[PDB]
């Protein structure tokens, strides 16, 4: 029941930038470990009793550390290296975790493509309606959406989705959707996509009317 | 080349129990430390325990002590672990990983999906409305995971997203975008392939302009 | 008088707070680093055994160190004989004394049961024969004093003085003889450094007994007179001891 | 009488001897006993773990054997020099009990402790006396009401005072000895035998160390390891007014 | 089906070295203490050594400190045996063997011959002189081991025994016995085959009826 | 460090015959472990701690014992159990063997069949001079033979060698060679072998004259 505290829990580099995460333990530990994670699948052991290095893992990678405190660092960031690391102690049964450390790609701002749709005609048949936005190829991730029906905002039966980090342009997507029953649809006319990012003060908003 | 290789993702209803299995090879099973390790939805790593599988020997995080029974199959060099009365809290992946200090080799994970749901097919809905233009598919209220959506039967595979599924009361919805030029639809036209293997369910829908 | 008592038990209670302080300053350290030591050689291990769980190889120190602890030897696998006549011996005399070195432990709940009984008479038999040579060997030492005691008289030494002189005397010969000549003696003998001698010589003439050292459990060949003339030693310091020990008590009072 | 005291020291010596034979038949049989335990666990180790040699396992029991030895413990808080322990530590001096489970490993150690116990145990001794007079007032005090009863029921003013002191002792046995086996049975896992044992190696100041009650505290019960103190203080003090006393009897005798 | 293969036998000059090996197969090289034994010809084993392939320890039998040398190469699951300074003492069969308490698995063994002697062909002289009649041949003073001896071509196979070879002075000698029925010799020719593959010698000899 | 006695070194058994061979140690140990050896091939790990039965072994066998004295017992003898069997001890390091027990089969006994031979012509040219004798298919294997020469006794110049137990007929055979120097050989005339077997209180005894 050693603790490990990897801060922050996420952190963005550029490419050749120097990338150090740390992991601090609550009493002291002879020795770190590292995995490597990329979403969909395992971890990987990258670095082991605190600065030895896997067999598959490039050599700008590099670990150090000692009692309370351990880092692992990239001399010079790629864009292979965007993964969660996660240190990890045994100098105590039981072996415990830290929480990871999400390292994203940086990448020059890029506003959301902003896309709204009604209802398809085959759902309002079968009772249903949902309107979808798609906010597509933005950069950084941090993002807020507001659904407004009739010029009044709605925050009922919203579900969101996001992408992980794109492979090849490093942007992110997310999809919004709002579920009503037709009847609640046929109610109203306007509905509106508003969506807020830090590469405008001004909302990029999308809107259609149900006529 | 040392390799675990875990049986496949599992289902079970809640109260259940069920079991999953690890089978090495390239090296000596018996040589070794095995522990499982949970992780649930991207998210901390939390060991579950381990056993050794030459003495029968295990022990297992105080969490998990009523949980999980760690055994193993000499013979077949394949290693256990059963889970108890599962919950939704349960829905996680699980790896076996190799090692008494550090965890050198992992499987592959499997995921375990605790749920009442019934195998359902999903509603497939088209998403229709400068340069370049986007449309979509949703595809809702199927079970269990997963779908794949290709367009054009794969004939346009730039700019698509498919964006991760969400439960809704107990089903799944998710969508996918793609984008084109607005010289191309609808000229030509765009249809979304949607393929749900659990309930074999193969359905196409074309992307008609409002 | 309770006030006073209350002021003497607040006094040692502080006298314990400063002690506790400096063994604490003198000793965790290198305690701490034991520990460590012990950590060390567990990670060693695991990452040269890989068949071996942290969680197992915990039982076995456990179970190592409870063998130790029950007098087991690290070295060897499997004479010279502990309980021998002549340890067994010098065990009993270990109780009678209230020194209690416990190098060596009872293992049979007979052992036990029969140890109760055997101090219980056997410590207040020896406390009265203590007592007798106590006296004796003042008297010896007194009677022997007087002779040189004699020569200041003359030399016109004050008698308050000469009193004083001679204790003086009186303390360093007796010193010399129970402190200072055994010291010597179990440096050589069983390879103490100075320091560890006199160590050994208080602890045990205090009947405090820790048991770290132990001078003669058995006997040496080749030095047949070595192991008794320690008995007779631990008995003649005792008295000694006991005649010094109510007296630095009586200065301690005067304070 | 020098001649007197030349046959006590006999007697003594054959209580000594007397000693020797019966724990010698005693114990002697069982010398062996942990060299076996350790040789079962080496080999039980070894037929669990082939990765392992012997001669290997023997350097992991010496290495084991030397941080043990330098104060380590088995781990699966426990610190024998933190400021409680040393305490306590200092207290096995002053009061000459000694238990010695825990060494000193320093000769600054070894140097200070000595000058400790040359100042500490006189001083000890003091506050014992002083303890003693005290609670034998608060027993015999108490003793005194049952005293009355005797002298109304017209015993013997001298079989009065031989009553008095049995009940004197046994009151005390009750509280300074029955009642503590009885708690470190139940606090210890000790069985009844070993829990006497072990109060008595103490309260006489022997101090084998085989077995120790107060060294460290235990959480959900606080009161426990002052109380132990409490107990020693008062104990020792019982004990020592017997053995005063019955000394007392004997040198005239 | 767990093997341990030893190389074959070695034949060296007294005072040089010599080196041998036992490669396993059918479980984990690393996993298990590897020993070796010495048998001098039919009489008790002796444990020699053993190395730990993992870590690499070895501890010696204070006989052998001097003299063996034990290596491994786990890439190849290997294990290997250097004996120094060899004299005629050394000549015996050597064995890899696994185990740590108990020697469970063992190598066929490895003969080592120390000699100074010079390969050397025998000579084959006839032993000549009821209605069983016996024949012999007395081959001596050849080196090294082995010699085959046949008689008839293989022809006349029952009624013989082949003696054990002994030392004399540096040299082998062994003969061979065959019995036959009386009507049979001198009435048909009996003759010994003798080959020394050492010395590509191929003798053959005919057993005639003293004057 | 630890001595192992195994004795008797040899002894013999017919098959449905209950066999039993003891191996004292020089000091006590917790376990004892057997191996089993026939001629030509490695031990084979046969019984292990004390009592357990090796994979291949059948159930006719059989181990007990304790502290410093340990035995290996056979039910009822077959015929395939003929073979040396050794104990060993790991209690202490080093571990340690005995010297073995060579278990035989029983037969009804057989005398020797003798036959005595002068040396080749072909040999004495070369100015050497073996006189060979062959005792042949004899049971048991206890045997003496004495040489002769004019009458008088001789020992020096002699070389014997034994066959294994005959896997067919279970006797044995043995030759004896006397080696002499043409000129010792050619001053004398009368040349005896001379055989002592259980078999007989009267020697059996081949001479030959030189002429
Ligand atoms: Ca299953
Ligand atoms: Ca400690
Ligand atoms: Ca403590
Ligand atoms: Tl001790
Ligand atoms: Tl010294
Ligand atoms: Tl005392
Ligand atoms: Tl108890
Ligand atoms: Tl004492
Ligand atoms: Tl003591
Ligand atoms: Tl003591
Ligand atoms: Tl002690």
């Amino acid at each position: 029941q050693i603790v490990l505290t990897q801060s922050p829990a996420i952190m963005s580099a550029s490419p050749g930038e120097k990338v150090t995460m740390t992991c601090s333990a609550s009493s002291s530990v002879s020795y770190m470990h590292w995995y490597q994670q990329k979403s969909g699948t395992s971890p990987k052991r990258w670095i082991y009793d605190t600065s030895k290095l896997a067999s598959g893992v490039p050599a700008r990678f590099s670990g150090s550390g000692s009692g309370t405190s351990y880092s692992l660092t990239i001399s010079s960031m790629e864009a292979e290296d965007a993964a969660t690391y996660y240190c990890q102690q045994w100098s105590n049964s039981p072996p415990t975790f830290g929480a990871g450390a999400k390292l994203e790609l940086k990448r020059a701002d890029a506003a959301p493509t902003v896309s709204i749709f009604p209802p398809s005609s085959e759902q309002l048949t079968s009772g249903g309606a949902s309107v979808v936005c798609f906010l597509n190829n933005f950069y950084p991730k941090d993002i807020n959406v507001k659904w407004k029906i009739d010029g009044s905002e709605r925050q009922n039966g919203v579900l969101n989705s996001w992408t992980d980090q794109d492979s090849k342009d490093s942007t992110y997507s997310m999809s919004s959707t709002l579920t009503l029953t037709k009847d609640e649809y046929e109610r109203h006319n306007s509905y509106t996509c508003e969506a807020t990012h830090k590469t405008s003060t001004s909302p990029i908003v999308k809107s259609f009317n149900r006529n | 080349e040392v390799q675990l290789q875990q049986s496949g993702p599992e289902l079970v209803k809640p109260g259940a129990s069920m079991k999953t299995s690890c089978k090495v090879s390239g090296y000596s099973f018996t040589g070794y430390i095995m522990n499982w390790v949970k992780q649930r939805h991207g998210k901390n790593l939390e060991w579950i325990g381990l056993i050794n599988p030459n003495t029968g020997y295990t022990t297992y995080n105080q969490k998990f002590k009523g949980k999980a029974t760690l055994t193993v199959d000499k013979s077949s060099s394949t290693a256990y672990m059963e889970l108890l009365s599962l919950t939704s809290e349960d829905s996680a992946i699980y790896y076996c990983t190799r090692g008494n200090y550090v965890f050198d080799y992992w499987g592959q994970g499997t995921t375990l999906t605790v749920s009442s749901a019934k195998t359902t097919p999903p509603s497939v809905y088209p998403l229709a409305p400068n340069s370049m233009v986007t449309l979509g598919c949703l595809v809702k209220g199927y079970f269990p995971e997963p779908v794949t959506v290709t367009w054009n039967s794969g004939s346009l595979s730039s700019g698509v997203h498919t964006f991760p599924a969400v439960l809704q009361s107990d089903l799944y919805t998710l969508s996918s975008s793609v984008t084109v030029p607005s010289s191309s639809w609808p000229s030509e036209t765009v249809t979304c392939n949607v393929a749900h293997p659990a309930s074999s369910t193969k359905v196409d829908k074309k992307i008609v302009p409002r | 008088r309770s006030t006073t008592l209350l002021a003497l038990l607040a006094l040692v209670l502080l006298y314990l707070v400063s002690g506790a302080l400096v063994f604490r300053a003198l000793e965790q350290p290198h305690e701490q680093q034991a520990q460590r030591e012990l950590g060390e050689v567990r990670e060693k291990f695991l990452r040269a055994h890989p068949c071996v769980s942290d969680q197992e190889l915990g039982l076995l120190i456990k179970e190592v160190a409870d063998a130790l602890g029950g007098g087991a030897d690290p070295e060897t696998q499997s004479s010279h004989s502990a309980w021998d006549l002549g340890s067994a011996f010098f065990f009993s005399g270990t109780i009678i004394t209230t020194i209690g070195y416990g190098n060596v432990a009872l293992r049979t709940d007979a052992g036990r049961l029969f140890c109760i009984f055997y101090a219980l008479v056997g410590i207040p038999l020896f406390g009265i024969l203590l007592a007798g040579v106590g006296d004796r060997l003042g008297s010896s030492l007194r009677h022997g004093i007087g002779h040189i005691e004699a020569i200041f008289l003359k030399w016109h030494v004050p008698p308050e003085l000469v009193r004083v002189l001679s204790a003086m005397l009186f303390l360093l010969i007796g010193c010399l003889l129970f402190v200072l000549t055994p010291t010597f003696v179990f440096c050589y003998m069983e390879d103490w450094s100075k320091l560890e001698a006199i160590y050994f010589v208080i602890v045990t003439l205090t009947t405090v007994g820790f048991g770290d050292y132990v001078a003669g459990a058995d006997p040496r060949q080749d030095s047949p007179a070595y192991q008794p003339l320690v008995w007779f030693w631990i008995l003649l310091g005792l008295a000694y001891f006991a005649s010094v020990l109510t007296t630095i008590g009586n200065w301690l009072r005067v304070v």
